[PDB]
């Protein structure tokens, strides 16, 4: 069985999932005759003076400036002085195929068992950001990529570069409940013919006014319970979510501020931890002399922090993916500079329709148990919390080709 | 589809007990009856938009 | 799953007297029963030929040099503890392979297995493997009683 | 100014580490650098000090498949810290090291 | 009266006897009656990504 | 417990106490130790971690 390209057995993405959705990789953009670089250079090879006679050194490979290797641990927020230090890392060249894409979901298939990705040779790409014009600050072993972007679809895009990704809609494709539709029941053009031999008459006379499928469903809810998942007859009930079809808006449980902190915990709020030296002191006269063998990392003021407001951010994720994502088409828009397939009812259209913001937020019908007036015409079983369809799709596999 | 098979299950009754049970079910008054559990006639009627 | 047609029938006939009339979810299941504990499952894995070099098996043999690049720049190096701080720069990912979507890899092989918990298997010493009695029919047979055998 | 985290990923990332990746066998673990362990493999200080390998269980491992780990089949699932009974049988006596029962 | 045999397991006989009489969902702390179980999503687990 | 639940700025590249250092990339003279600036190239680099 082939499931086709519309299958996606999970939510979100599976490539660079911790990245922010607007984040670009270290790459080389081209607009006009100009070409642009954006880069993050973790390592150092310090190489003071002019930075040329060591950029010629430290030869590179497909895996040697490793993107996982960075600064050494416990360097803190070290200010890399561009004079007397230099950067190291990887970029990707231009003149490569595909479409430029952010970090969130960027895939690039490997070539060898060492983990390299480059389909051609590797080259160094030197960039200075000083006021000296005779210094090389980074080396940036460049790369050429075929640029696949699975499981993400450009939530926004402005013409080359400043695009934001978003993972595709989860789409479970499996067989039906109880294998409905596998077998021609009540199809008078082509029926079944159980009989004795010398087939003068069969005993299956099936009419179009009968439904043998729904007759089996109401019988099955009479003999047994319907909660249990029986994998032989593919007996998994189609259910919705009780808190999604009827959203019970109760606000959120507020508490203490959910602060976040820098891990090197001591710092000035807009400066690194200032170095210093201890002081021995004289008493009976006010004279403080510098002590002998001491260096001191001193942070002043209070610890800098940011505030989250976590249950509001936790609820709005629930309301967006479960309620605001499953709208009718009249409350959705298409993003700018992207193009959809011409028909409706396909995967590339419904993937690229994104909802209007103010129709569902954490304030709508506040305090009231009330299903939305526009969601009564929407089928509540075409939803990714349908535990039966999640059970029927994962029972076959997770890829596109299944030997059922 | 690449291949397909029907499976059945023959109950291993004794051939003396089966032969007494076969002759009772060949009889006309011991006629097997079944009924559809839904018991309904499906009819669909069109509604225009609006 | 992997469980055979011979041996799923004997487990449902011993525990729930099914077989010869179609299998359904039984009425009263116990804590150490078969059908509430049997949980089948399936996954799919790519072929891993010469085109696809199996970066995970190269990682288990030598984790000191990483072949595997996923969400770098947002976590620690994958040769030290994952509890540590972010290390690298953002960059594309090369692993795992996309098994679904428009860039889905062909030549996929399926794998099936099952897990059973809290369940001794059972093969009843009966003629049709049902439960027609506690003192079963072959247990009071004149062949197996009134004689002495030695099984292997 | 603001910072941004992928919040529903981090709730899922700490679930996979603390349950599946924490209870790996002895093959898929390693001691960290410059720290000592007891000699026997059955004491508490040896199980405590060993931290698992980074990315054999992650947020991507076998996406979209109801599938237990191939090495966690023969690992006893009842030696978990989420069994509601053994948790209840230990809260029932108390929280201290020394207790009268 | 008591004649214990090594071929017998009386602490497993009481486990199967109790699961036939009552339900093993209830916690009856008098006999320290509480099952050993596992989380249904740690053993066989569903990697559905994240909403 | 688990791994650290870090939060990052929405632009990923940064100098930790400054904006990203803007400048121009260029080539070298290939066994003459001189790097002359080339045209139609601008860049911006964080030089540290995130």
């Amino acid at each position: 069985l082939d499931r086709g390209p519309s299958f996606k057995p999970y939510g979100g993405t599976a490539y660079n999932p911790l990245a922010p959705k607007s984040a670009p990789i270290n790459s080389a953009f081209t607009v006009g005759n100009d070409t642009h670089f954006v880069a993050q250079l973790p390592q150092t090879y310090a190489a003071g003076g002019t930075g040329v006679t060591e950029a010629i050194q430290q030869q590179v490979s497909g895996v040697d400036p490793n993107p996982q290797v960075g600064q050494p641990n416990y360097a803190g927020p070290v200010v890399v002085n561009t004079t007397n230090n230099a950067g190291l890392g990887r970029i990707v060249s231009a003149d490569s195929e595909g479409q430029q894409f952010p970090c969130y979901g960027a895939y690039a298939p490997p070539q060898s068992a060492g983990g390299d990705v480059s389909t051609a040779a590797v080259t160094k790409t030197y960039i200075n950001t000083t006021n000296n014009n005779g210094r090389v600050s980074g080396t940036m072993a460049t790369d050429t990529i075929t640029w696949e972007n699975p499981d993400a679809h450009f939530a926004d895009f402005v013409d080359d570069r400043r695009a934001t990704a978003a993972g595709n809609r989860p789409n479970y494709i499996g067989f039906r409940d109880n294998f409905i539709g596998m077998m021609y029941y009540n199809s008078g053009s082509n029926t079944g013919s159980f009989s004795s031999q010398t087939q003068q008459l069969n005993i299956v006379l099936d009419l179009n006014d009968r439904n043998s499928e729904l007759s089996y469903q109401y019988l099955l809810a009479d003999l047994t319970s319907r909660w249990h998942y029986f994998a032989l007859w593919n007996q998994a009930v189609d259910d919705y979510d009780h808190h999604v079809r009827i959203l019970e808006n109760d606000g959120y449980e507020e508490g203490p501020p959910n602060l976040a902190f820098p891990p090197h915990v001591i710092s000035n709020p807009f400066a690194p931890a200032a170095v210093g030296t201890g002081m021995t002191v004289n008493e009976q006269q006010q004279t403080a002399a510098v002590t002998a063998n001491t260096v001191a990392l001193i942070g002043y003021g209070n610890i800098p922090a940011v505030e989250m407001n976590l249950p509001a951010n936790l609820k709005r994720t629930f309301l967006y993916s479960n309620v605001a994502m499953y709208l009718p088409d009249t409350y959705k828009f298409t993003p700018a500079n992207v193009d959809l397939p011409e028909n409706h009812l396909s995967y590339g259209y419904i993937n690229g329709r994104l909802p209007l913001p103010n129709i569902v937020d954490t304030w709508t019908d506040i305090g009231a148990r009330w299903s939305l007036d526009v969601m009564d015409t929407v089928n509540p079983f075409n939803h990714h919390r349908n535990t039966g369809l999640k059970y029927r799709s994962q029972l076959l596999g997770n890829g596109r080709y299944c030997d059922f | 589809y690449t291949q397909i098979n029907l499976y059945v299950s023959f109950f291993p009754m004794n051939y003396d007990t089966q032969s007494e049970l076969e002759l009772m079910l060949r009889n006309a008054t011991n006629d097997q009856n079944f009924s559809d559990y839904l018991g309904a006639v499906n009819n669909l009627y069109q509604i225009p938009a609006g | 799953s992997n469980l055979t047609k011979d041996f799923f029938m004997v487990q449902m006939a011993a525990s729930y007297n099914q077989g010869y009339q179609g299998f359904n979810w039984p009425n009263c299941t116990k804590h150490y029963g078969f059908i509430n504990n049997f949980e089948p499952m399936s996954r799919q894995v790519p072929e891993y030929g010469a085109n696809y070099p199996n970066l995970m098996a190269a990682y288990l043999a030598n984790p000191q040099t990483m072949p595997i690049w996923n969400n770098c720049g947002f976590q620690q190096k994958t040769a030290t503890n994952v509890l540590l701080e972010r290390c690298g720069h953002p960059y594309v990912a090369n692993w795992p392979y996309p098994l679904s979507g428009r860039n889905a890899v062909p030549n996929q092989v399926t794998e099936r297995k099952f897990l059973v918990d809290r369940y001794l298997w059972q093969i009843p010493f009966s003629s049709n493997f049902l439960n027609m009695g506690t003192l079963t029919d072959l247990g009071q047979n004149v062949m197996y009683a009134n004689s002495s055998h030695s099984l292997n």
